């Protein structure tokens, strides 16, 4: 019908409520904050628990991602590169993470976040300098997502900006796209 | 200004009780990232646990959502100050300047709509009355569950009140001389009916 | 700006262009009376503040210890640490670091000195002169951060007595490393750490002492004494002699230098409490308490037994029962009277005690 | 324009940092102007804004050949006081609103590091270190 990118645009513009960066920035430092306070800052752990929480909420997130754009299924690393990062990071976040560091046989890739939403202003402590991610939320979306469209991914954390480094990157190599079920009977 | 989808942030902020609860739960389904297992829980198993735990480990996430929400405020008021600039002053001219930039001010900014009329007994406690309260207009159980339904939300009426906890903290009054307390006794007087049933009002006292 | 003549520190940006200031060249023809001209000055300035209420308040005490530099300046001491006494610790609360620097350090030279400076009283009772003046040394040592030319004040006060309490916080700092573990025969030993970020040398303890505190209210010490504290990170073991077994509670530690003790109460209720275990070795001498083996029917009675008794100089060891109803005794060591206790003196390699049961104890 | 010193008072006279852009105890004389300074706030010789809702600059006084600026934060208690050469002003209506911006930019500072979300609850050495660099950063 249209471009992706016309189409993340169309729908970002007069399809869809609002609500201010700073308060999702609030909401979501705070939640980290209680998680590094109770662990005793026990940093190796957290990283996995927002990892659970990623999971969870984009694997309802993406039942309104479809309804919204409504596209087909994806069957490639190809399009669904494409599609995660021309819209659909558009609608929710509104970004457009580039691709880069396409790996051999077209099997893996890199999302690089030019901007994060979720640390617009954030220093974190020596102790968290090379242990914590603080952004595990969004691969956890990311993978808890793309379980969803039938096909398994391997996703997680190369860089941050936070811990000093040069860019943000998020390798999301697939594993294996498993395939629909049927229902026999003996 | 920037913004960011309202969905989405509905989302993160509902899905805080089944924190609440899986933090706990791991202080006191498997799947491999990318080398070792981590178990995760549904979130919807967490806050029937919850519903059916304990009176003691139920006071302890609840009061655990408490400082969440405690901490939302305190972070947020001083942005609305400095964004709004209200008539306000540090410690006390009245309560009711201070309610009045509340429910003008922080509802609109965390929710899609101004918080309805509040008593005023003048003295004491408040009363802060929102009917439909958007964060659970998409929550139920069964058609015959009503019970169930209500003693099933409860645990998700702590954001607001660590809100308004939180905002009356760094504006004077601390976490010591101020005690708030949600509830269902709201009615829908005369509203249309929307999905959920009840209101929900917030009963709130400084002294 | 046309003489030069420095008034205690405060300079202004020097500026290449001069003032003809030379028609008031009357108040101040020498360098003598220009002290005692702005002396009158801020004292007016200063009663002209004072009768404002308590409005303005903040003003008064910097202009106050103007007065006091500008004394400290003229060689007069014995008014400038009079008017000291008043503001003697007020600006180190209130994190105005500089401020107390400045004046603490000039009260202490001030106090150091004058030959006599006996007896001095601040709002009360007549403190003495160097018991107000080795506080005012700690509060510096604590307050100066400049980690190595804090030397200066400690080879001051070395060369330069009541037993003195002092919130040993903001000196040392302690955690607890591990936790408790057999080292010798009869004495429990934990292994803690104590940084001395405070002061900048070594330092000649004389005690060392941590206390623990059971449920029930009785404490047990752990013990170390003769320690030298190295400048920095430090690990070492307290023991005890006498312990009791079961859940403790952390109480304070205690730091015993000489002439002075720094004392470090820790907060109560943390539920972080330490266990005390029995720590079985086989060259240990203890006591053994239990039932009789071999006894009649109706004939209670105990059986107490000393495992590696050996060679002992000498030993008190006596049994008292606990009541349990809150007001019955049921046991008794004699069948006329009523006794609670038991007072072994002498060795023994094992002994019979006797039993009467009083009602119905099980 | 390069200020002499930046100073941040709470409702409870708690200074929170009084840090100089670095002679060495030019410090003393800054802490002293500030505390003199922070006395000058509750006092009836000078009337605040009080008006629109707006922070109002004002200038409080002069001691030492150190022109010295001050503002209130009604709704907070926050005050910052700041200092300036005497030499580097030339009394003009452009620098009144630059100086006004730099306040404006301090408190914009303030505010971000304070609710920075990994501040655990009051470890003010954290503040003081995080302002310390902002400020370094900024005033060079
Ligand atoms: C083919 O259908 C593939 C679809 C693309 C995957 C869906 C991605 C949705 C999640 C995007 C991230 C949203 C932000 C999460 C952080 C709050």
């Amino acid at each position: 019908s249209r471009s992706l990118k016309a189409m993340g645009e169309e729908i970002w513009k007069n399809k869809t409520e609002k609500i201010n960066t700073e308060l999702f920035t609030l909401t979501y430092g705070s939640i980290v904050a209680q998680l590094c306070q109770d662990y005793e800052r026990d940093f190796n752990k957290v990283n996995d628990h927002l990892y659970s929480m990623g999971y969870n909420i984009g694997c309802r997130l993406i039942e309104d991602f479809l309804a919204r754009t409504a596209l087909p299924r994806c069957e490639n690393l190809v399009k669904t590169s494409e599609v995660l990062s021309k819209c659909a990071f558009k609608i929710f976040l509104n970004i457009t993470p580039n691709i880069t560091n396409w790996s051999h046989n077209k099997d893996t890739f890199s999302l690089i976040l030019d901007e994060n939403p979720l640390a617009d202003f954030v220093e974190l402590p020596m102790d968290a300098m090379k242990s914590l991610w603080y952004s595990n939320i969004l691969c956890g979306v990311l993978k808890g997502s793309l379980e969803m469209v039938q096909l398994d991914c391997d996703v997680w954390f190369v860089s941050d900006i936070l811990r000093g480094d040069s860019q943000t990157e998020i390798k999301v190599k697939l594993n294996r796209i498993l395939k629909d079920e049927i229902p026999i009977g003996e | 200004l920037p913004k960011v989808s309202q969905s989405v942030y509905q989302m993160l902020l509902n899905e805080m009780v089944p924190l609440a609860m899986g933090i706990e739960r791991q202080i006191s389904r498997l799947k491999i990232e990318e080398h070792h297992t981590v178990d995760i829980i549904r979130s919807h198993n967490l806050i029937h646990e919850l519903y059916k735990a304990d009176e003691e480990e139920k006071e302890k996430v609840l009061a655990r959502l408490r400082n969440i929400g405690f901490q939302i405020g305190l972070k947020l008021s001083e942005l609305l100050i400095f964004s709004n600039n209200p008539n306000l002053k540090f410690k006390e001219m009245d309560l009711l300047l201070i309610m009045k930039f509340i429910c003008r001010d922080v509802w609109k900014q965390i929710f899609g709509k101004q918080i309805d009329n509040l008593k005023t007994n003048h003295r004491g406690t408040f009363y802060l009355l929102d009917y439909d309260y958007r964060p659970i207009q998409s929550f139920s159980l069964e058609e015959d569950a009503k019970n169930e339904e209500l003693k099933m939300i409860e645990p998700f009426l702590e954001i607001p009140v660590g809100i308004i906890r939180g905002v009356l903290s760094s504006l004077g009054y601390s976490s010591e001389e101020v005690i708030c307390l949600a509830s269902f006794i709201d009615r829908p007087t005369d509203r249309p009916k929307t999905a959920f049933p009840k209101g929900v009002s917030f009963h709130v006292q400084v002294t | 700006a046309t003489s030069g003549y420095r008034l205690m520190d405060k300079n202004y940006p020097n500026s290449d262009v001069k003032y003809k200031f030379d028609l008031l060249k009357e108040t101040f023809v020498d360098e003598t009376v220009f002290q005692e001209n702005f002396l009158t000055l801020t004292k007016e300035i200063l009663s002209l503040f004072n009768k404002c209420e308590g409005k303005r308040q903040r003003i008064v005490d910097i202009l106050s210890i103007e007065i006091g530099l500008l004394y400290y300046q003229g060689k007069k001491y014995e008014e400038a640490v009079s008017l000291f006494l008043s503001c003697y610790e007020y600006y180190t609360q209130t994190n105005w670091n500089s401020i107390g620097l400045k004046i603490l350090q000039v009260f202490i030279d001030s106090l150091s000195h004058c030959p006599k400076l006996d007896v001095l009283q601040i709002d009360g009772e007549s403190v003495s002169a160097s018991a107000v003046l080795t506080n005012a040394f700690l509060n510096i040592l604590k307050l100066c951060k400049d980690n190595d030319s804090k030397e200066i004040w400690w080879k001051k006060f070395m060369d330069l007595n009541i037993h003195l309490m002092y919130p040993l916080d903001g000196l040392f700092e302690v955690t607890l490393n591990s936790k408790v573990h057999l080292a010798r025969a009869n004495v429990s030993a934990i292994e803690v750490n104590l940084k001395s970020y405070g002061f900048p040398e070594d330092i000649s303890t004389k005690t060392m002492r941590l206390s623990l505190k059971n449920m029930g209210g009785d404490v047990i010490v752990f013990g170390a004494s003769d320690f030298l504290l190295k400048k920095g990170e430090n690990k070492l073991i307290l023991e005890c002699r006498d312990i009791m077994y079961g859940e403790f509670s952390l109480l304070s530690f205690e730091i015993i230098v000489e002439g002075i003790t720094f004392v470090k109460e820790f907060p109560e209720n943390q539920d972080e409490f330490i266990v005390v275990p029995e720590i079985y070795c086989k060259e240990s001498t203890k006591v053994l308490v239990k039932q009789a083996h071999n006894l009649n029917l109706g004939e209670y009675a105990l059986e107490l037994k000393s495992v590696q008794s050996d060679a002992l100089e000498s030993l008190q060891v006596e049994v008292e029962v606990q009541k349990n109803n809150m007001k019955n005794l049921p046991v008794s060591f004699s069948m006329d009277e009523i006794q609670a206790r038991k007072r072994y003196n002498t060795p023994f390699e094992n002994v019979r005690l006797e039993y009467y049961l009083l009602d119905q104890i099980t | 324009l390069r200020p002499c010193f930046v100073s941040l008072i709470d409702e409870s006279d708690k200074p929170i940092l009084i840090y100089v852009p670095n002679e060495m105890n030019d410090v003393l004389k800054y802490n002293v102007l500030s505390n003199i300074s922070l006395d000058y706030f509750e006092s009836a010789l000078v009337e605040w804004h009080s008006l629109d809702s707006k922070p109002l600059l004002k200038s409080i006084f002069q001691l030492e050949g150190v022109s010295v600026f001050a503002m209130l934060i009604k709704q907070t208690g926050l005050k910052i006081v700041i200092g300036f050469e005497q030499k580097s002003l030339s009394g003009a209506d452009d620098e009144f609103e630059a100086i006004n911006q730099i306040f404006e930019t301090v408190r914009k500072i303030y505010i971000r590091v304070k609710c920075n979300p990994l501040l655990v609850s009051g470890d003010e050495k954290s503040i003081i270190k995080s302002l310390e660099r902002k400020f370094d950063e900024l005033f060079i």
